[PDB]
């Protein structure tokens, strides 16, 4: 009953994922294993802003937090008001394909790409550096929708989502993972860390022929 | 008196009773002299003391106290905290954790002032959430004035903890006004700078039993300056945190002075 | 032993140029990077004596410290004042002598970060 | 809403050196090794080193004509503003640039190349001792095509102080695809990469055009862009 | 008055021979041990714009020196109204000439007029004055018919910015030391019957910015003259 | 000892069994540039094939590399002395099956820059 998505993601540029060698503030790491890792969030965070520009900002929206969002978002994401569900979540994910990055010799799994600060009265250079996971890193990927009973606040009580209610949710994460690989995933801003691209979208069940009528919203990323 | 707090809102607890009060007549005049002393209104002198210093000197060292090393700003800025009795040998005062933590020792500020270094207290504080219930809110401080009353020289404190056990020599010198402000005063005018950077710190002084954590201790005291701040005073501003690393007790009371900050904010 | 406690000093027997010192450490910065990396191998892997595959990965970082010393002025003395040449002669029984050479090495650049300004 | 990317081909007229302190060398030493792909070491032009060439221009280009001077990566006018970025107005802008590796590497096998880059033995004949102190600074061969790919998020101004989420009008979008070009046409008149005004990193473009990938645009103004763009 | 970049046109064309030289290329087929800095993927012959400047960087700092006498002993110890075309460490300034690369352009018309192999082995000797002894070589240079196009350009004012004049005298600097270029040589081997150019067709044009009216016919005055 | 992996401990010692001259080197850095910015080119490509034998099309990329091994022996006397005892062509001889020995030498031949800037200043 888990309309499991799975797929893989993997970028084309670097990717700078904060977290908060003497690198001055290096990438997210697994740290049992310190590998790269993409962090939960801020898949979330990045679709829940730039989901809140496109079903948003058509319709005069000035959206001041994910609080006043419409209701298309919160039905996925949650929020404190309404709150329908939480309904969207993904799964956390690390690097994937590590040994055969190594075989095919990129050994550091990060460059340090180094960088530079021209000030505009001197002219004299000021060097900084960010990390990068590597452009040929490709994650495994999964995130979990479900059958979704509703759980109302609202007095329309136990009001299960019909089958028009998924088709209008997968249009969005069509419109969400498809959207995001014409802007960032991390740092860098405005600046070229962070085009991905998505590779063997699926949805599974963890009625029938919904089922092939939703993977068609999944080949269109 | 979480409602207001700028920083964490935690409700802390104060209990504190003077030691050793069964004591204070049968054996507490007949050391000195052979205990000709011992009569009625000699006795009865201290029990009409204790009935104003518990019971309303406390109303001046809460409405208008003078400690102020965590709040600051106003000299007569009122406690924010609540007694709840003031009466003989057990004082009992909850409000605010901020308040009542310099108060804790600045009314015994007002105590070794009258026996002048006779008589020993040993008190307990604890910060709590609002919600919580009353029967672990004495239980567990219930520890605090449990564990150093049982201090060898019984002239002591005991901070959130067990293991923090302090003398009330080695609390408002050792503690505040040497490791906490040494702290918050580097970066004082940089006053919202990173403790998302101090909570690294005290990782290290539980693994302090560790070699190269000697090595991480200046490792990241260097990664705090640079070309964007004022580095005229840094070189001593991890050397003694630096020489505080070594020793087997310098540290434990810095940890209460790491605590001290990141619970302000 | 000492190998943790040699750092303390042998960074103040670096012979700075001009009063700061020659090595800065971005100099090491193709060879930190690339014993980090080396550490964190090192560790996860289970069993004492080293795999087959991180038995040469450290051949590289070998050979890489011989090049680099060589090829710059700073770290031509950095590598026999630490002694780390010396140390990675025999390196290829197990990660006890390993995990200490990457925590000496360790040391080093915590004590270089302290022993001079060294901004960003 | 739309996604107005702006796709082409680069490409080196000159030599081209890019190369960033010392990433990995593991054979071939030299001064400077140009910054590459690290699983495949393919040259790329990563994306600040044009964000910045074309963003130092233009503050050139609306100074000394208003004869302002603009000293801080963060006070240049809005037009810049709104298309690289800000601290204070237009926190994030609309611009987002990439990194292109190297596209053409089997025609620059075909067409007889060996190394993918080349070393130029400079010089520096000093005027006391009259005598000469070598260089080897090495170049990107001139005549590669990288990729580009610019993409353009629709004017939507919320993070601003009062004028909340106020889309402005179609003119602007014709004036933020003008300094493109023209930013992208300064840029084609001048160096690109390190070793400029010495005979380096010229580059050169094509198939400048426009499309939207993602979103609802009119084809009266999708024209009025592209005639725009591939133009310059 | 606001912004321009002046672009120069012009075709620069070996009179002499001309071998400026590479050291170790990769050309490796002999004694093209001593090669001309060629195109890597064509193979033709081209010319950096490192010569171009570190030619008339250097024969024109002791030709504005050299009268002033002081000698200018290192490329920071020049005068500004060298350096501010040229570039110095001393004011960090970016140059203000980009002098651009160039490459073989007709290549076409050379095999019109039937030259074959487009680099022709100029042989050379050594006599000593005891032995007379002729110790030969094989020195290499380009056809002594090959044109090169030719491409810099200039920036405006930007810092609080150089007056009209400043355009003027520094554009009408670049003709005064280019007209000593074509009398002397430029490639390697000097003084010897080798490396002498012969320029053509130097005009200016405003290829971007708005470049002014009066200010334009006097860039195109000396440029176009020598 | 086997060769095979002493081949990158063998780099320190036939380092020195080239004879210097003067006491100052004769083969110096700047004489070798077209078999390091050569030989990128193919450490570049070996590691990305994933199969474990060479295609015909990199096949002759290590001919011309071969070529080019063989005529800057011809052509210069410190890297003359440089090649027969290191034995460089004996690896690049029967190389052809597969990227075994190839990958040997895209790591041998790093290992003999890095010992001979360590052996001299390599000053600035």
């Amino acid at each position: 009953a888990k309309i499991e998505i799975t797929g893989t993601i993997t970028v084309v540029t670097g990717l700078h994922i904060g977290a908060g060698g003497a690198v001055d503030k290096p990438v997210v790491r697994d740290p049992l294993t310190k590998w790269p890792m993409i962090p939960g969030t801020s898949l979330k965070g990045k679709v829940r802003t730039l989901l809140s520009r496109q079903y948003g900002a058509d319709t005069e929206t000035f959206y001041r937090k994910p609080n006043d969002d419409p209701a298309q978002i919160r039905r996925l994401f949650g929020d404190t008001k309404e709150y329908k569900t939480g309904r969207l979540v993904f799964r956390d994910t690390k690097l994937t394909n590590k040994d055969d990055l190594e075989a095919r010799g990129a050994k550091t799994l990060t460059e340090v790409k180094f960088e530079n600060a021209i000030n505009r009265v001197t002219a004299k250079a000021n060097p900084r550096q960010m990390e990068r996971v590597i452009p040929g890193s490709e994650f495994a990927f999964s995130l979990v929708y479900e059958v979704s009973f509703g759980t109302p606040d609202e007095e329309q009580k136990a009001s299960l989502p019909s089958s028009d209610e998924i088709i209008e949710d997968f249009n969005a994460i069509a419109r969400g993972l498809k959207l995001l690989e014409l802007d960032y995933l991390g740092g860098s801003g405005t600046r070229g860390y962070g085009q991905v691209k998505f590779s063997d979208l699926k949805a599974r069940a963890a009625d029938r022929s919904l089922l092939e009528m939703l993977n068609h919203e999944l080949a269109a990323v | 008196y979480v409602k207001r707090a700028s920083g964490i809102a935690r409700l802390g607890v104060l209990r504190l009773d003077v030691d050793n009060l069964g004591q204070a007549f049968t054996h507490g005049f007949m050391k000195q002299g052979n205990g000709k002393f011992n009569t009625i209104s000699r006795t009865a002198a201290f029990s009409r003391m204790l009935s104003l210093f518990f019971r309303q000197h406390i109303n001046y060292v809460l409405k208008h106290p003078k400690l102020r090393p965590l709040t600051g700003d106003d000299p007569e800025r009122s406690r924010r905290a609540t007694i709840i009795y003031s009466g003989g040998d057990d004082v009992f005062v909850v409000g605010a954790w901020d308040d009542v933590i310099e108060f804790g020792i600045e009314l015994r500020e007002r105590f070794h002032e009258f026996t002048q270094g006779k008589l020993t207290v040993s008190a307990g504080i604890g910060m709590f959430p609002d919600k919580y219930p009353i029967s672990v809110m004495a239980r567990e401080v219930g520890d605090l004035e449990g564990a150093a009353k049982s201090l060898p020289g019984k002239n002591g404190v005991a901070l959130f903890d067990p293991e923090f056990t302090f003398r009330w020599d080695e609390l408002l010198s050792k503690v505040i006004e040497e490791k906490y402000r040494h702290i918050a005063d580097y970066f004082r005018c940089n006053e919202e700078r990173g403790m998302a950077f101090i909570y690294k710190l005290l990782e290290l002084l539980d693994q302090r039993g560790d070699r190269i954590t000697e090595a991480r201790w200046v490792y990241f005291l260097m990664r705090m300056r640079g070309p964007t701040d004022d580095t005229t005073r840094f070189q001593q501003f991890a050397n003694r945190l630096h020489q505080w690393f070594q020793d087997p007790s310098d540290a434990k009371q810095l940890k209460t002075a790491l605590h001290l900050y990141i619970y302000r904010n | 032993d000492d190998y943790v406690k040699q750092a303390e000093q042998v960074i103040r027997g670096l012979p700075k140029k001009n009063g700061d010192f020659e090595l800065t450490t971005t100099q090491l910065r193709v060879l930190l990077s690339l014993t980090a990396q080396l550490f964190d191998e090192a560790q996860l892997s289970s069993d004492q004596n080293l795999s087959p595959a991180l038995r040469d990965k450290v051949q590289y970082l070998r050979v890489r410290f011989v090049y680099q010393a060589g090829r710059e002025k700073a770290v031509r003395v950095f590598v026999e004042r630490a002694g780390l040449l010396d140390e990675l002669a025999q390196i290829g029984d197990s990660r006890d002598r390993l995990l200490k050479f990457c925590h000496y090495m360790e040391a080093l650049v915590a004590y270089k970060k302290f022993l001079d300004p060294k901004e960003t």
